[PDB]
């Protein structure tokens, strides 16, 4: 009914779109690095 | 003006004739081809419905 957009279907065979599956959970994978970046030694230097 | 050619023998031949009748039927899904299984793209495709 959603694919034919008409609320009413006659006799026959029709191909329908995808409305079945939907994601529910998220997967995040990152490399494990813990060294904080030298933002203090680059942005706030003695003499630019 | 007074000469005619008339055959005296015959032959039976078999000739093949190839003809296409049908081709491959095809169906196309709009949402899978246009939007790569992403929800943000499918929210804009509805205006092109
Ligand atoms: C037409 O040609 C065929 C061969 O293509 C001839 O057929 C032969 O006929 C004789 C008797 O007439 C048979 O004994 C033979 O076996 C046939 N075949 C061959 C390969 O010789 C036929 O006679 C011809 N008709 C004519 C010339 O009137
Ligand atoms: C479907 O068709 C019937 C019969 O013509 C009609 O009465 C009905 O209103 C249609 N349904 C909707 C939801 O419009």
């Amino acid at each position: 009914k959603c694919t034919t957009k008409s609320f009413n279907v006659s006799k026959g065979i029709y191909q329908t779109s995808n409305f079945r599956v939907s994601p529910v959970t998220e997967v995040v994978r990152f490399p494990n690095i813990t060294n904080l970046c030298p933002f203090d030694k680059v942005f706030n230097a003695t003499r630019f | 003006n007074n000469s005619i050619a008339i055959p005296t023998n015959f032959s039976i031949s078999v000739t093949t004739e190839v003809m296409p009748v049908s081709m491959a039927k095809t169906s196309v899904d709009c949402t899978m081809y246009i939007c790569g299984d992403s929800l943000e793209c499918s929210n804009l495709l509805l205006q092109y419905g």
